[PDB]
């Protein structure tokens, strides 16, 4: 192919930080592929050159580039065991659950070869514990088959947090209570901070919300964006759930980064009954959001005129 | 004195001027103005000053119907009250131009490209004029758009919080833009989303997004138009982004699949081309991200609409609304009664 | 092209 590229492929593989800098400065294509699809980011990730990886990425390297077998730079780092590269690639937008021609993901490789910190990093970044390859093997199975027993414990723990979260997402109340009784954490979170209570509120499943609150769930749990279960219920329009949440101690005047309270949110779509309950528990109508609008001002901007006639009387 | 005569029109009574003869109900009557020698519509507002909501709505509609004059917007012909004093003041009668039907009837027709584009051209001319007047309808729908047998079209009222009573007595959520539902602000082109839904429904004779409530409306949108890109999610607020990003992801059908050629009249070199132009306009209006959705001005320059363009209709001078009349100023019931009475007395 | 002058209504 290109001449400046073949020099960038071998320069990155050799670890020549200065040669890569000059080749990219002179005008070398950062995403040139070899006979079997490997790019300079593949080679620097396979040989463990953190400096070159950070250089190629700043010049616009495809983080999630595939090869002939479907392997990405994260598959390689997960295989070789380079933690810092896994961390740099993830922070640049790598596919955590990228799979190859047989369904192998970076967590299969990390668990198979006993790379602990990578198994832990991949899980924080949302790696699918239940993921299987085309032969039905999970990361837990590989860790077991290769004597990585502590990794198997961690993967089994993560598999249980996953079973509770998915039960709140689309499971029966019985399963949620079985998992709790059998030692599942009500405050378990996913990669984005969602608890079983967040997922239950959105779903509208009162029965599950009650069980979680009963067995210790945090009513004021914030996710990656600062969202609580009360604000989700208040916006979506789950009256009954807004009631048990406030019963179990949910803060009515809690506001996110934009200064939005549950009262502000119920006024978007005009949930009359929800606003009644909120004001009962002491929702402040003087509260102003990041723009300065009160719950009253929102009802006007959304045409929910029946709701605005209630707030003007107070303020 | 009493230049009036009262007529039983249903439960309530209609006390109107003797110029208006032969009142036929449609809680709004149709009569024949013997002075103007043409049929008109007569809307009755009984005690609009009774509370803030009814009072504001009636005050804006009166002020605005007096100021705004455009042939694609229903106009005010007269306004009177049968009572003679502020103490006895009760009802307001608003005489308006009479039209034959609303779009709900036209939607069940298989129109040709000329009538379709011409009706749409009139819609946009009206919408544009409202916008130039600082009025965003925010509630367009087929029941708010009325047509005549000569293929003329008018917008019926001024929309959210600017309307009092229904003339041609269709749910709002079906046509509400997502930026409203998702807790985001709104600019002029929210009305263009609705035109997209109304135009689409005209093509396929069905409601595009038939949801059970407002939230379900969002589900019906992404199922058809596909989950929006991540740059749009970053504009959402924390609570809404948390809800939206945990929805099932949808690819969304192309506008060729949404609106095939079989729905359009396509039996000519001109007809098959016109079908693609209507589809192109649809794909520029039915856009979740309002920053990527075209404007009313751009919609009038589209090949499908521009054929009928006339600067006297699409570039008419904006009205001069009196300063600070439509604000959210709170008043007493007596203050409202006096403001409204001042606008209705002869 | 001329502007439509008719519209069959019910």
């Amino acid at each position: 192919g290109s001449d400046l590229g073949k020099k960038l492929l071998e320069a990155a593989r050799a670890g020549q930080d200065d040669e890569v800098r000059i080749l990219l400065a002179n005008g070398a294509d950062v995403n040139t592929a070899d006979e079997t699809g490997f790019t300079p980011l593949h080679l620097a990730a396979w040989e463990g050159h953190l400096g070159i990886v950070e250089v190629l990425l700043k010049n616009g390297a495809d983080v999630n580039a595939n090869d002939e077998r479907g392997h990405t730079p994260l598959h390689l780092a997960a295989y070789t065991g380079h933690l810092e590269i896994v961390e740099v690639l993830l922070k640049n937008g790598a596919g955590v659950n990228a799979t190859d021609v047989i369904g192998t993901a970076p967590l299969h490789l990390a668990a198979m070869w006993g790379h602990l910190e990578i198994v832990e990093v991949l899980l924080k970044n949302g790696a699918d514990v239940n993921a299987q390859d085309k032969f039905g093997k999970t990361p837990y199975d590989l860790a077991t088959d290769n004597g990585n027993q502590w990794i198997a414990e961690l993967l089994k723990r993560a598999a249980l947090r996953r079973k509770l979260l998915e039960a709140a997402r689309a499971g029966h109340r019985d399963e949620v209570e079985d998992l709790i009784k059998n030692g599942a954490d009500v405050n378990a979170i996913d990669a984005m901070g969602l608890t079983p209570l967040h997922l239950a509120a959105m779903r509208g499943h009162l029965e599950i919300v009650e069980v979680l609150l009963k067995y210790g769930a945090d009513v004021n749990a914030e996710d990656y964006y600062g969202t609580t279960p009360l604000r989700l219920a208040a916006y979506i329009g789950h009256l009954e759930i807004v009631e048990v949440l406030l019963k179990y101690g949910a803060d009515v005047n809690a506001y996110d980064i934009s200064g939005t309270t549950p009262l502000h949110l119920a006024a978007v779509l005009g949930h009359l009954e929800i606003v009644e309950v909120l004001l009962k528990y002491g929702a402040d109508v003087n509260a102003q959001d990041k723009f300065g609008k009160t719950a009253f001002d929102i009802s006007i901007d959304n045409g929910n005129e029946d709701l605005a006639e209630i707030l003007q009387k107070l303020n | 004195d009493n230049n009036f005569y009262s007529v039983e029109i249903g439960d309530s009574t209609f006390t109107v001027l003797k110029r208006y003869q032969n009142l036929k109900p449609i809680i709004v009557c149709a009569a024949y103005d013997a002075i103007l020698e043409r049929n008109v519509a007569i809307k009755k507002l009984s005690r609009p000053f009774q509370n803030q909501t009814h009072a504001k709505r009636a005050y804006r509609e009166l002020v605005l119907m007096k100021c705004v004059n455009h042939k694609n917007i229903i106009g005010l012909l007269n306004v009177f009250t049968p009572q003679k004093s502020l103490e006895e003041f009760q009802d307001v009668y608003i005489v308006m131009e009479l039209m034959d039907a609303n779009l709900c009837q036209v939607i069940q027709m298989e129109l040709d490209h000329e009538r379709m584009s011409y009706l749409l051209y009139q819609m946009l001319c009206g919408i544009k004029h409202l916008h130039s007047a600082g009025i965003i309808h925010r509630d367009l729908k087929p029941s708010n758009i009325v047509v005549k047998s000569d293929c003329t079209l008018k917008i019926l009222d001024f929309g959210l919080a600017r309307t009092a009573g229904t003339s041609f007595m269709v749910v709002t959520r079906y046509y509400r833009a997502p930026e409203v539902i998702l807790g985001m602000g709104y600019k002029e082109n929210v009305d263009l989303w609705s035109v997209g839904c109304i135009m689409g429904e005209m093509v396929c004779h069905k409601i595009l997004f038939p949801g059970r409530d407002y939230i379900d409306q969002w589900n019906k949108v992404i199922e058809q138009l596909g989950t929006p890109c991540p740059e749009f999610m970053k504009k959402l607020q924390p609570t809404v982004r948390t809800y939206v990003e945990n929805r099932p992801k949808y690819a969304g059908y192309s506008f060729e699949k949404l609106f095939p050629d079989v729905l359009f009249p396509a039996d000519s070199e001109h007809n098959k081309l016109k079908a693609s132009q209507a589809r192109d306009l649809l794909s520029k209006m039915l856009v979740i991200d309002a920053s990527k959705r075209i404007s009313v001005d751009e919609a009038l320059q589209h090949p499908y609409i521009n054929v009928w363009y006339d600067p006297s209709e699409a570039e008419a001078p904006p009205p001069k609304i009196p300063d600070k009349q439509l604000d959210e100023r709170e008043h007493t019931i007596e203050e409202w009664k006096e403001l409204i009475y001042k606008e209705v007395m002869d | 092209p001329k502007r439509p002058t008719t519209l069959n209504l019910f």
